[PDB]
RNA sequence: UUGGAAAAGAUUAGCAUGGCCCCUGCGCAAGGAUGACAUUUU
């Protein structure tokens, strides 16, 4: 099968209900916070590690 | 998302790592003026 | 078969929810009813709608005294 | 048709039949299938038989008309397999049904009907 | 209240067509929506005092029953220079509007 | 010989690239017996039926359709040029010209990439596309 | 129709025509005033080249024929 | 009140119709058990 013509989504333009179980599946309530930041100044692990 | 969209996606740290490092990266001693004027905007570009 | 019934009784919902936005798209009528004493005051008056409309559509389509009456006398009279 | 199926139902006994067969489906005393029906012959649980002349070949079901002479159970051919299938409520073809007695079910005339009915058939 | 509103209404459905390229479409709809439901007028809003349109534009056709089939094909289909994006008239005037303030409070 | 479709004067061209409303004309403008030509078509064809949903492909000879020469400047072995609704799509490659592609890419996502590049921003609009990757340096380490 | 029916505007020369020597494939001429005389000349300057070419024509051409003959048995 | 000079429309989210199931009511189809002492209306 051919790859689909690139169309971006019309959109989700309605919301909440099944939308929010749609994300709660796969992008769901994250941390939101620290987790997704690097805190500019500090170094919180060992230097190198990564 | 495509394999191009996932490759700009990719390249989106690359964009805030550069302009994060753009006034040493973006000056004249770095790179020999052929100085651009950005349009509708006082910045000189250093190199493309 | 029972997937057949419910195919088809889908299929029939389908285009009755289809051309009843259609008809909303044509612009016939305003969209039907979606569903602290104000508030849910109208919303009690128009549940009472809702009911009454159910209670409506249960008032037609009721065989009303005499329908019975021919119904029952084709259930009872067969073709000798 | 197929001479060995015997006896065969005609037009508005057939109809008969596949509404019957359709209420016990409905009313779960509908056994599908040649085992099946072959089974609740065997246990004698079975009201009557139903068959389908266009079943190729056709002898894969006539050993049912031997059980339901070994059996006391009235035995039936309906014209097609397909017919009988979807009046079993399954849109796959089935060549032999057993409906089957249950306890007091309200099938029980029109069982009883059908059974008086289909034993005049086999003259 | 613009004077213009009533050169349409015949208690007949407006269609609602916008994202149209200001450069040309000045009577590219007309062309495009006319072998539909017999002459009808289409207007494209075009700004005073600049000439320049606005990228909307309305046409009028005289039954809901062609404006679902015409609504369904020409959504998004190529017409001047950028596809056409459709939606139901507002028509919000004073006379309704009105009557929506009264059915806020109720 | 190349199971591609081929255009072999100008009316094909022009009625070819006015031909689709809603897929990238892609046109290779070289000859088939040349080797940069044939690595390009080679590529053209590993994806011709991937991007079909999407774009549509077409070569095109010089010595046959010599009248494209002049104005789309096909002074190079191969160029590919992108085509939608009528509008010649250029792409800022990092090559220096963005009307062509000029050379004959090895990676057939590159290309499947750059075709979905241009049908996003043709379909967007722009006369102009950025590419999802630089190819002013080779990138061989 | 030419290539302008399209609507289109710009933004044998090809490189695979160029040659560092050479320049160009392909003469200017051709065309222009062949004639009588011009075949008669060009006779006459064919038989010149085909004379300086006498020199070591014997030599020269078993040694390519030998060397068209031992790439073709090779490669 | 009067005179006058001057993104090719995005994203995020809530409700409802939609799906499903149970039950109730109505209908459609088939049932089940039972109770009752041609002359005159032009």
């Amino acid at each position: 099968k051919p790859l689909p013509a690139p169309l971006d989504g019309q959109r989700k333009k309605r919301g909440g209900r099944r939308y929010r179980k749609m994300k709660e599946r796969l992008g769901l309530t994250e941390i939101r916070k620290q987790a997704n930041r690097m805190s500019f100044g500090e170094i919180e692990e060992d230097a190198y590690q990564e | 998302l495509t394999n191009a969209q996932r490759s700009g996606l990719n390249q989106i740290p690359n964009r805030r790592f550069t302009l994060w490092w753009s006034p040493t990266i973006n000056r004249a001693n770095v790179y020999v003026g052929f100085q651009v004027q950005l349009d509708l905007t006082g910045i000189f570009m250093h190199g493309k | 078969t029972k997937k057949e019934q419910k195919k088809l009784r889908r299929q029939t919902r389908r285009e009755a929810q289809k051309e009843l936005q259609e008809k909303v798209r044509l612009g016939l009528m305003p969209p039907p009813e979606p569903k602290p004493t104000k508030v849910e005051a109208h919303v009690r008056a128009q549940m009472a709608k809702r009911q009454k409309a159910h209670e409506e559509a249960n008032a037609a389509r009721k065989l009303t005294a005499e329908q019975r009456k021919v119904k029952k006398i084709k259930k009872l009279k067969e073709d000798i | 048709v197929n001479p060995k199926a015997y006896p065969l139902a005609d037009a508005h006994l057939t109809k008969k039949l596949l509404d019957l067969v359709q209420q016990s489906c409905n009313y779960k005393q509908l056994r599908k299938g040649a085992n099946e029906a072959t089974k609740t012959l065997n246990r004698g649980i079975s009201e009557f038989i139903v068959m389908a002349a266009d079943a190729e070949p056709l002898e894969i079901i006539l050993h049912l008309p031997l059980l339901c002479e070994d059996k006391n159970v009235p035995y039936v051919f309906v014209r097609s397999k397909q017919a009988l299938g979807r009046a079993c409520g399954v849109s796959r073809p089935v060549i032999a049904c057993s409906v089957t007695i249950k306890e007091g079910s309200q099938l029980k005339q029109q069982i009883q009907s059908i059974q008086q009915s289909i034993e005049r058939l086999l003259v | 209240e613009d004077p213009s509103l009533l050169e349409w209404d015949a208690d007949d459905f407006r269609i609602f067509c916008g994202d149209l390229g200001n450069e040309v479409n000045d009577d590219i709809l007309a062309r495009a929506f006319s072998r539909f439901p017999s002459f009808l007028k289409a207007k494209v809003i075009r700004d005073k005092r600049t000439g320049k349109t606005k990228g909307y534009g309305f046409v009028s056709f005289k039954d809901p029953s062609d404006y679902v089939r015409a609504m369904r094909e020409m959504n998004g289909k190529y017409v001047g220079s950028r596809p056409i994006k459709l939606r139901k008239s507002m028509w919000k005037d004073r006379n309704l509007d009105v009557v929506r303030k009264k059915q806020k409070e109720k | 010989s190349y199971m591609l479709p081929h255009l072999h004067n100008g009316w094909q061209v022009d009625q070819a690239i006015l031909s689709e409303e809603d897929r990238v004309v892609v046109i290779r403008f070289g000859h088939d017996w040349d080797p940069t030509c044939m690595k390009m078509d080679e590529v053209l064809y590993s994806i011709a039926e991937k991007v079909k949903n999407f774009a549509v492909i077409y070569l095109v000879d010089i010595t046959e359709v010599p009248d494209f020469n002049k104005m789309y400047e096909l002074y190079d072995p191969c160029t590919v040029m992108f085509f939608f609704r009528n509008k010649h799509i250029m792409i800022d490659l990092g090559t220096g010209n963005n009307n062509k592609i000029n050379w004959a890419m090895e990676d057939k996502q590159e290309m499947v990439d750059i075709i979905e590049t241009v049908y996003r921003g043709a379909r967007k609009g722009r006369g102009l596309v950025v590419s999802p990757k630089d190819y002013s340096t080779k990138y061989r380490y | 129709v030419p290539g302008l029916g399209r609507g289109a505007t710009g933004f044998d020369l090809n490189d695979t025509n160029y040659d560092e020597f050479n320049g160009y494939a392909g003469s200017l001429f051709s065309s222009g005033p062949y004639e009588k005389d011009d075949e008669e000349a060009d006779a006459i300057y064919a038989a010149l080249d085909k004379r300086m070419d006498e020199r070591r024509k014997e030599r020269r051409e078993q040694r390519e024929k030998e060397e068209i003959e031992k790439y073709r048995m090779e490669r």
